[PDB]
């Protein structure tokens, strides 16, 4: 989306790509990636699922 | 010992250097000063008519 918004030319595409993997990386870097409990304990479906 | 485990203790490194990577443009107007210098020396050569006559 921010490429096609302004006009990079193929080459200043893979100077905005690296900037946004290593940022990305960075916040990456220290957070678990775990799941939000949203239903019941007891249930054996969702856990099966 | 007893129930508890014991882990030695960790060394530390000292010091750190950063040297974080920078884009790479790759321009190409730079480092062109050889076909400026070519441009200086022309060099046209032109001959008076009429003084051989
Ligand atoms: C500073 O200049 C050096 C030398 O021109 C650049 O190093 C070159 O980088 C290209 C692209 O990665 C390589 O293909 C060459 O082999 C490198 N040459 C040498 C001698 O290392 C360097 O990229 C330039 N720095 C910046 C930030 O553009």
């Amino acid at each position: 989306n921010v490429a096609n918004s302004a006009n990079l030319s193929q080459e200043t595409k893979a100077l905005l790509t690296e900037m946004v993997n290593e940022e990305m990386q960075g916040l990456s870097d220290v957070m678990i990636d775990f799941e939000i409990p949203l239903g019941d304990p007891r249930d054996q479906e969702q856990y099966i699922h | 010992c007893f129930g508890v485990t014991f882990k030695k203790p960790l060394v530390a490194e000292e010091k750190t250097s950063l040297e974080p990577q920078l884009p790479h443009l790759q321009l190409r107007l730079p480092h062109l000063v050889g076909i400026i210098a070519k441009i200086k020396g022309i060099k046209i050569e032109v001959t008076s008519s009429g003084e051989s006559i």
